[PDB]
């Protein structure tokens, strides 16, 4: 009667029921026989990994713990009752979404199931089936122009670094401030200091020519200055961790000089941002700044990124699998036990 | 959350298809 759906990020678990206005569990993406935060708040005795890296699932045994924990643990539901919508990164190799299949329906015993693009339903969210998403996490960042509904796979960027890199430079030039964050722990700490003090300058170069406090639980009282916003400019400017890729509207940008012409209006028109990546103050504003900088004065740009974007796949996905329309589009436990797992690439797409 | 759901419903009525779009010349393979 009620749909699951799941949306397994680098970095974090998003997981629900489908009608709700939020993922009512969010959790860390980590195993320790431990999941989440079980498995954090006892760190001291097993050895914590992330069994998705960059968006694409590596440890399937851990990644089946991961599942097991979100069904009977966080939402404390059987997997059998509900329909699963899960989610999966763009450019997700096909063995992968096969593989996500197989255990839906072998190891977990679903009814019916849906896989989709991240992006694809951030989109959905908005309200929209055409436009361009900037999707950015813990593990990667991606530009993806939708016409339809459809990724356009050859339009597609991708921006290897997202949040987890942001918080690894914060850390860099913090300590060559004076001060000294190296470890997992004071990572953690670090990250907290960008969630909370870092934002997007409009003008970079006018910010720098131109402060917080933040108390650590030693008790010391830090300041931090222009890294606030020279963390986050990294997305803008990759240079700045070594990386030799163009910022993510010069690939906004990009992306869309490689679809058809007569979509690209649409696109410049609809340019969605999710993730927790894009959560900085300031961003909206900068990247409106930059593709109006980048694009012929002939087009109207708008930046759709609603306050609670952080959430939007899986708000995404939460829409689309109580649609009408959808309910012909799972894939049921009968279609699978005659197609085997090769059903995903004709039903999810 | 629920706010856009019709007016998606509506859009996703009306889809394409993939073979279309390929056609067209809009959907193309990496
Ligand atoms: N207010 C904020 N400002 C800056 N960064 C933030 C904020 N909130 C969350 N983040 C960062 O967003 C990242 C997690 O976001 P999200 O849950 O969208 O990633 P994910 O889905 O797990 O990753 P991916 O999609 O890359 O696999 C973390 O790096 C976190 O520090
Ligand atoms: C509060 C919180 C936020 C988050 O985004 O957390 C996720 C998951 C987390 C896993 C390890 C951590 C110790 C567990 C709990 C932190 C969960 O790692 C992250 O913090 C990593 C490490 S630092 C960073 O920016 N990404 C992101
Ligand atoms: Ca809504
Ligand atoms: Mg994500």
């Amino acid at each position: 009667t009620t749909a699951l759906v799941c949306d397994n990020g680098s970095g974090l678990v998003k997981a629900g029921f489908a009608g709700d206005d939020a993922p009512r569990a969010v959790f860390p993406s980590i195993v320790g026989s431990y999941v989440g935060d079980e498995a954090q708040s006892k760190r001291g005795i097993l050895t914590l990994k992330y069994p998705i890296e960059h968006g694409i699932i590596t440890n399937w045994d851990d990644m089946e713990k991961i599942w097991h924990h979100t069904f009977y643990n966080e939402l404390r539901v059987a997997p059998e009752e509900h329909p699963t919508l899960l989610t999966e990164a763009p450019l997700n190799p096909k063995a992968n979404r096969e593989k996500m299949t197989q255990i839906m329906f072998e190891t977990f015993n679903v009814p019916a199931m849906y896989v989709a693009i991240q992006a694809v339903l951030s989109l959905y969210a908005s309200g929209r089936t055409t436009g361009i998403v900037l999707d950015s996490g813990d593990g990667v960042t991606h530009n993806v122009p939708i016409y339809e509904g459809y990724a356009l796979p050859h339009a597609i960027m991708r921006l290897d670094l997202a949040g987890r890199d942001l918080t690894d430079y914060l850390m860099k030039i913090l300590t060559e401030r004076g001060y000294s964050f190296v470890t997992t722990a004071e990572r953690e700490i670090v990250r907290d200091i960008k969630e909370k003090l870092c934002y997007v300058a409009l003008d970079f170069e006018n910010e720098m020519a131109t402060e917080k406090s933040y108390e650590l639980p030693d008790g010391q009282v830090i300041t931090i200055g222009n890294e606030r916003f020279r963390c986050p400019e990294t997305l803008f400017q990759p240079s700045f961790i070594g990386m030799e890729s163009a910022g993510i509207h010069e690939t906004t940008y990009n992306s869309i000089m490689k679809c058809d012409i007569d979509i690209r209006k649409d696109l410049y028109a609809n340019n969605v941002m999710s993730g927790g990546t894009t959560m900085y103050p300031g961003i909206a504003d900068r990247m409106q700044k930059e593709i109006t900088a980048l694009a012929p004065s002939t087009m109207k740009i708008k930046i759709i990124a609603p306050p609670e974007r952080k959430y939007s796949v899986w708000i995404g996905g939460s829409i689309l699998a109580s649609l009408s329309t959808f309910q012909q589009m799972w894939i049921t436990k009968q279609e699978y036990d005659e197609a085997g797992p090769s059903i995903v690439h004709r039903k999810c797409f | 959350f629920k706010h856009t759901s019709a007016a998606l419903e509506r859009k996703i009525s009306m889809r394409q298809s993939r073979e279309e779009l390929i056609k067209r010349g809009v959907l193309k393979e990496i």
